[PDB]
């Protein structure tokens, strides 16, 4: 039982920077070893007693320390290596793992591709209409999506989700999906979104009208 | 090569007990220890215990001695952990692990996909997967983006989603599934393609929810509007 | 009782064997110490029972070296039994040792010995942990009993103390 | 001496805590044992010095009995040096410790260290290994220390016993 | 420190006769792993943790004991089981080796093949004549070559080698080499080696006039 | 994959010192211990030492502790071993092996070839390789045997001897060495072919002998008779 705590708990920086994300044990262990984890995938071995990279780690990183203090450092970060990190320790049964270092890179600013899909008809006859509003590879996070219906505003019945920093591109993407019922749906004729992002010099809507192709 | 394969989601009723596999290959199954481990995003990566399935000791974490049961086949070549009297606590992601020893210390050096266990007393819905069919509406800079709405499924282990089969991989986004004011879950799937493209190619999106065996394909395509 | 001479030297002797004890029991062997290491005991416990050898010499403060004593090994008997189940049944308090002594141990603990990997139950490795825990063991029970011997003997002091004050 | 009512207390204390640390430095530790575990002088030596405690009632046989409990206390006092030796220069004595002892520690040694594997110097399995023969090396030096104050003080009396007769 | 005690010393069975050889201990050892050796090659790893087979040893082969006392057997001896196999342990620095058990298979009684060479002519130019005699694939190994000249008898002016136990087959080869001056060399004209062996009914002799091709 | 090279053999003065390398392929070299072993017939397997090529860590049996000295080079991958103050006690076959922790012991999974020490006041002479022609005189059954005396060689350590470059390996008999009464060793190797092949094929054995750097190649016919 050893508690391993890691500083910072969000890092960022920008692409070429160097970083160090620290691990501390609150006992001194003999080797720390670091995972890498991304979204959606286990966790990947990184390095391993304390220095070590792991098969097909980039000698791009590095890792360092003794006793109770270690560190992971990255000479030149590249948009592959945003994930957290969580270190882990075998001095002592349990092994424990640190509480992860999510490090996210400082790209350049990029507008969102805003793309919008109408409700299918498979929907529609099971009387539901969910219309989808796509943001494609942005950055920063803070894109925001407005939804417009005969230009009145909605709000409450809609939901956002966004992707993890693409670890091609450290962009992302969001996706807003608009809800109604059928009978709301065949009211209102147009139907937009409408997208402010740093990347925009002025807010882009798109829309379309229901029953054009 | 070296492999650990687990199954993939795990759907479970509070109080019940779940048996999870991790079918070992590549490499002499009974000369390593098998390890598990639990990820929840509020506590982060916990070491649940190990066997050995040479002789078949077992060591566990205190805080999990009476709620896992590690088991393997010699035979079959599989770890097993039983989980007794489950609770939503017991929600996680499960990775089997195997140490090596290597480089002076013990090494987690191949891990399993790990399974998505939820626990929830709601009946497992399987998903409605609509076509996001694209058109001048998804029209942009000369590409085209389409995808697939997987709507209304319940317990929260993703439903896996891939396009044509996986042999398309570029450009996809799987965005992380939301639950709605339904208490079903949402997610869609899009692929950025080039316009020209979507005459001559057929997109299909491969859904599947195992805890449903819902597998579904969609074809995703103008030709409809 | 009319002995003290015979019962100062024993005082005395009860005093060695704690500082003997203690320094062994002071001998790196990793992260955790056992309380009687942290709490200094049998150092201090160790000198009080060299101290109340002051009743060899047969005032005010006598009664007050005798009663101190008797706290001293009440104190340790309680220590030493609190150490013993810190070791056989839950590491309750824990003890940080000390870092002169850590840092010859710096990577080790006595208060679990269960490997981790079921594969090393059998590893010399383990017989190594279970040896040092049985040591601690075996050496805090007999600090205990010696302490137990301090309160016998206090005791037939401390009781014809104050029945004479 | 005239204190020999104090003395006879001496002996006794240092009997009971040979036999305390005999005890201990019999726990399961490994191969080979301290000789001084395979004399069996902490236990033997240990009642010696109790029975000595005759004086403290106080015919030829006293005079045997120190003169006996003299040859015990110098006997230790060489059998400990030697296993210190034994310890921290050469194991040149391979008492083969005793069976029922080995059964709890049958696969481990604390005469060697030093890994065959020297990743392994960094192991917490090697900072075990030394962590026994450290305390095995403060068991021995203790119980030294303790066989060598035997000497002071039956010499002290054995001096006093053939000059009276 | 610890002697490892192999048992028998020389050890020999028949083809599907069952073995077991032992190794004892001087002190407890966790486990005891065993290693094949055949003459010319390196120790290949055979058992390791007292059980286990290594990689591509016969399920033929097993591993077992505690203690002070493990045994190899083997089920059904074959002939590429012929070897050196020892014992060894990690259990206390340094690791030592048991003095070996050598297996050698009881076959079926083989009659050697007799060949005799010549002295070639490149070494008659260097002034020294051997002349070479071999046995082929004989067993067992109690062959004898009288070499014979002129039908004079030679003796000590002759050597014998021989092989090791064929792997495949289990029979032995051997060469005898008589070496003279080329001064002897060219007085006599007919030299011979004759061999008894237990395959042969009466002792073969093998023979060339000095002179003919 | 996992492999071991040693230089074969070695031939060396007595007080002198020889140095002798093991070049680790197909592993992380730095991530385990390499260990040395000496053989010899009278005194079986002996371990020497190893090192860690990671730090650089080093331990020794004690009876060796002053005979060698092993280093380890991290960029060529190649572990050595000095032997110091050569007697003839040191002429042994040394091997290198790694050892991994495995099955819950450490483990010596892979050995080099070993490298042959012989300590010899003696200078290396070469050896001198006379063909062993087949005739009917060598002739029997239908097959018939053909060699090559290799003879007059120095230096204990055997001459390495091939047939058609290692393409010809069954019935390739390479006998041991004698000790002649000249004091230099001498060696033979045959090998026995069907009658019918002698026209058509020509056999070549290929002798090497390190210590002299002496590659030798021979024609063996009964076009020479």
């Amino acid at each position: 039982q050893i508690v391993l705590s890691q500083s910072p708990a969000i890092l960022s920086a920008s692409p070429g920077e160097k970083v160090t994300m620290t691990c501390r044990a609150s006992s001194s262990v003999s080797y720390i070893h670091w995972f890498q984890q991304k979204c959606g995938s286990s966790p990947k071995p990184w390095i391993y007693a304390t220095s070590n990279l792991a098969s097909g780690v980039p000698v791009r990183f590095s890792g360092s320390g003794s006793g109770t203090s270690y560190s992971l450092t990255i000479s030149r970060v590249e948009c592959e290596d945003a994930a957290t990190y969580y270190c882990q320790q075998w001095t002592s049964n349990p092994p424990t793992f640190g509480g992860g270092t999510k490090l996210e890179i400082k790209r350049t600013v990029a507008a969102p591709s805003v793309f919008i899909f109408p409700p299918s008809d498979e929907q529609l006859k099971s009387g539901t209409a969910s219309v989808v509003c796509l943001l494609n590879n942005f950055y920063p996070r803070e894109a925001k999506v407005q939804w417009k219906v005969d230009n009145a505003l909605q709000s409450g019945n809609s939901q956002e989700s966004v992707t993890c920093q693409d670890s091609k591109d450290c962009t992302y993407s969001l996706s807003s999906t608009l809800t109604l019922s059928k009978a709301d749906y065949e009211k209102h004729k147009v139907y937009a979104c409408e997208v402010t992002h740093q990347g925009l010099s002025s807010p882009v809507t798109k829309s379309f009208n229901r029953g054009e192709c | 090569q070296v492999q650990l394969q687990q199954p993939g989601a795990e759907c479970v009723k509070p109080g019940a007990s779940v048996k999870m596999s991790c079918k070992a290959s590549g490499y002499t199954f009974t000369s390593y220890n098998m390890h598990w481990v639990k990820q929840t995003p509020g506590r982060g990566l916990e070491w649940i215990g190990a066997i050995y399935p040479g002789n078949g000791d077992t060591s566990y974490n205190q805080k999990f001695k009476g709620k896992a049961t590690l088991t393997a086949d010699k035979s079959s070549s599989t770890a097993y952990m039983q989980l007794s009297s489950l609770t939503s606590e017991d929600s996680a992601v499960y990775y089997c692990a195997r140490s090596t020893y290597y480089g002076g210390d013990w090494y987690f050096n191949v891990w399993g996909a790990g399974t998505c266990v939820t626990v929830s007393a709601a009946s497992t819905k399987g998903p409605s997967v609509f076509p996001l069919a694209p058109s001048s509406k998804s029209t942009s800079g000369g590409t085209a983006a389409l995808g697939c709405l997987v709507k209304d499924y319940f317990c929260e282990c993703p439903v896996t989603v891939s396009w044509n089969s996986g042999a398309l991989t570029s450009g996809v986004h799987t965005f992380p599934a939301v639950l709605q004011s339904s208490g079903l879950y949402s997610l869609s799937s899009v692929v950025t393609v080039p316009s020209s493209s979507l005459g001559t190619q057929t997109y299909i999106c491969n859904v599947n929810h195992k805890p449903s065996n819902t597998k579904v394909d969609k074809k995703v395509e103008p030709k409809s509007c | 009782m009319r002995e003290s001479k015979t019962l100062g030297a024993v005082q005395i002797m009860n005093g060695l064997f704690h500082i003997a004890l203690g320094g062994l029991l002071m001998i790196p062997a990793g992260i955790y110490a056992p309380i009687c290491v942290t709490v200094w005991y049998p150092l201090w416990g160790g000198i009080m029972y060299i101290i109340s050898g002051s009743l060899l010499a047969a005032v005010k403060g006598k009664m007050i070296m005798n009663s101190l004593s008797l706290f001293a090994a009440i104190s340790g008997m309680i220590l030493s039994i609190m150490d013993i189940l810190n070791i056989k049944i839950s590491h309750f308090l824990k003890m940080e040792s000390l870092n002169f002594i850590r840092a010859h141990t710096p990577y080790i603990n006595i208060y679990n010995c269960e490997p981790a990997n079921p594969s090393e139950k059998n590893s010399p490795s383990t017989q190594y942990c279970y040896s040092i825990q049985s040591l601690f063991l075996g050496i805090l029970s007999v600090m205990l009993i010696f302490a137990f011997f301090q309160e016998l003997v206090i005791a037939g002091i401390v009781e014809n103390e104050w029945k004479r004050t």
